[PDB]
């Protein structure tokens, strides 16, 4: 179920049962990872990345056809971020309601959900922690946090 | 709808060449390398009509930023607050030829 | 002497046979040679099939596999013609590491690529070349014994219906397990 | 039921189930070949976009997201492949 | 949160032998699942079975005949030595005769009785009658 509510909701990917394909698409990894990195110079994440050569250059998906990760042909060629995007958009949004929360003491229900997502984002960190693609510690303090994600 | 102006310059202090504070934009805005001048909301009148009497002459184009300077200084990345931000060369980014 | 230079080693009459017909397909020339001077294979296995032919299995190195693989249409063409009697297929020479034991131990500890399961897997889609494999099922059956089931598409179905008993033979020659194919409708 | 063949299921009961509880997931999305009127470049466009996806040049719309299916733009030409 | 596909694969047989029904689908996959139902169709207590092979991990799709009365797991997998095999059979097996108590040894999985005739022992799992 989802981690901080009730829901039971399971839409996602239902990727295919194959390693390859398409026949159709006959372009190259190495064109194709050429657009990769252009576009991570436009600083843009794996995620939107997919998701745009999906919707536009043919692309199933670069694990299938490259023999690699997004994030391990950023790392490879330079570009990869200090953190991931996970913490990333965490942080943009714990920040946010950081904001709202200055100018509004009384909404009870941002409090709330402010807990939820830096308890996200506490034991994400020690999962990060964990596999030292982090200094050790680290640990995020929501009061310098903004410059961190900005 | 809209892609941030924050997001845009994260791109230029990563990709591109800025500078920050009144004396130097002034420096490079005399120099003419300047393309772009962001000016905080909090900077005071005087000083905004200044930088805005520069840049007419320049031919520069000035972005006013719904913000002070405290929030530019973080938005640039920064733990200190600055009013007034030169962009002399954009990367990747797109900002000369956006809707700014 | 591009005949005892093409494999990289020096048996045998088979194999130098096999060369002196990339000989003759490099004397095509234009488009053949061009792609086909660079493609060397190491070794050739002849074994039966259930009706009246043989099978040929020609191993690979593996950094040469994409243009054996560019083709696999053209030279088995011409090498079936030729070399008659026979059902051509190209393969990959594929090191399989063994999974350490407690006793046996090895630093450089053990790639996906070179365990067992995964050469047999690769092996197979080697053989089958075209007709990429889009279902596999296996019956344990109750005398203990196990089959595989490859479920194979229907595009290009056509340059193989003909070679299926003999691939099986061929997979259960090297591996020892069984093997069936099928076309869904 | 008490007996049928769960490997060999109809293709309409696995059609209409859902993507992941058939007997092997699998996408129910596609791919496109498009091209405008206007223009004779051609585009590889997914089905379920989430983009404003342009073709190469006039910088105009092929189709514009939605929920689930894109919605493609004005008459145009579009194959599934 | 699955915690015992094994346990979840036995109750799901368990309800549907129960039920009459004659085949099964199980997900997910894994090799000891596989020697548990090598162990149950060779001493016949279930047919043949076929195991679908996603990329992911896996599902088994058996046939079974019927005959089948209980299969059963054992969470938490105790640790068991060679002398106590003969009251966990006591306890939980319907009689001295019948029903078979599998075990996971460095020898392997298999049964307590070819676990006596190779006097070694190991971790329980479950039991089938
Ligand atoms: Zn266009």
């Amino acid at each position: 179920g989802r981690m901080h509510s009730a829901g039971k909701g399971i839409s996602s990917s239902a990727i295919p049962y194959s390693r390859n394909a398409p026949a159709w698409f006959k372009l190259s990894s190495e064109s194709v990872i050429e657009q990769i990195v252009k576009y991570a110079r436009k600083g843009l994440t794996p995620s939107q990345i997919g998701v745009l050569l999906r919707d536009a250059h043919g692309v199933t998906q670069a694990r299938v056809i490259t023999g690699n990760k997004i994030m391990r042909i950023l790392k490879s060629n330079g570009l990869a971020p200090e953190i991931p995007e996970d913490l990333y958009y965490l942080i943009k949004k714990a920040v946010s309601v950081r904001k709202h929360l200055e100018r509004n003491r009384k909404d009870k229900d941002a409090k709330f959900r402010l807990i939820l997502i830096e308890s996200r984002i506490h034991r994400l960190a020690r999962y990060y922690r964990t596999v030292a693609v982090l200094p050790p510690n680290w640990k995020y303090e929501s009061a310098t946090a903004s410059a961190l994600v900005n | 709808s809209q892609e941030s102006i924050n997001q845009k310059l994260a791109l230029v202090i990563k990709s591109g060449k800025y500078t920050l504070g009144y004396k130097s934009t002034v420096k490079s805005l005399r120099q003419g390398k300047s393309k772009l001048i962001i000016i905080a909301a909090n900077t005071p009148v005087l000083r905004k009509s200044e930088l805005e009497y520069y840049a007419m002459l320049s031919k520069t184009k000035v972005y006013y930023f719904q913000g002070g300077n405290n929030e530019l200084g973080t938005a640039v990345g920064k733990l200190f607050r600055v009013g007034v931000v030169s962009i002399l060369e954009a990367g990747d980014s797109d900002i000369l030829t956006t809707l700014a | 002497a591009p005949q005892a230079k093409i494999l990289s080693q020096a048996p045998t009459e088979l194999e130098l046979q096999v060369a002196q017909a990339f000989v003759e397909l490099e004397n095509s020339s234009p488009e053949l040679k061009a792609e086909l001077r660079p493609l060397q294979f190491k070794s050739i296995r002849e074994i039966d099939v259930a009706g009246g032919k043989k099978a040929l299995a020609i191993f690979v190195p593996v950094p040469s596999l994409a243009g054996f693989h560019k083709v696999q249409t053209k030279l088995t063409r011409e090498l079936e013609k030729k070399f008659q009697d026979r059902h051509v297929i190209f393969l990959a020479e594929r090191r399989i590491l063994p999974k350490p034991s407690r006793t046996s131990r090895q630093v450089q500890k053990r790639p996906r690529s070179r365990t067992l399961t995964a050469v047999h897997d690769k092996i197979l889609e080697d053989l089958v070349f075209p007709t990429e494999i889009v279902g596999k099922r296996v019956r344990y059956l109750v005398g203990g014994n196990k089959i595989q089931k490859v479920l194979l598409d229907s595009k290009d179905v056509q340059q193989i219906d003909y070679k299926l008993e003999s691939f099986q033979a061929v997979y259960n020659k090297l591996t020892g397990k069984q093997i069936v194919f099928e076309i869904p409708s | 039921v008490l007996v049928q063949d769960l490997l060999h299921p109809t293709a309409a009961s696995e059609a209409r189930k859902h993507k992941l509880k058939t007997l092997v997931q699998g996408p129910r999305s596609y791919f496109l070949d498009v091209k405008c009127p206007g223009c004779l470049n051609i585009t590889t466009v997914f089905s379920h976009a989430q983009t404003a996806v342009t073709c190469e040049s006039c910088s105009t719309i092929l189709c514009t997201p939605t929920g689930g299916k894109a919605k493609l733009s004005e008459g145009t030409s579009f194959r599934r492949k | 949160t699955r915690s015992s596909v094994l346990a979840d694969a036995l109750n799901a047989i368990n309800n549907a032998e129960k039920t009459g029904k004659r085949q099964v689908l199980i997900r997910p996959s894994s090799k000891v699942i596989i020697k548990f139902l090598q162990v149950m169709q060779k001493h016949g207590y279930i047919g043949e079975f076929e195991y679908i092979d996603d990329h992911r991990s896996g599902k088994i799709v058996v046939q079974l005949n019927g005959r089948l009365n209980k299969c059963g797991v054992i969470s938490p997998r105790f640790n068991v030595k060679i002398g106590d095999i003969e009251k966990w059979t006591a306890n939980l097996l319907p009689a001295r005769q019948f029903g078979y108590v599998i075990l996971t040894t460095s020898a392997g999985i298999m049964d307590h009785e070819e676990a006596r005739r190779k006097h070694v022992s190991g971790k329980i799992l479950g039991f089938v009658y």
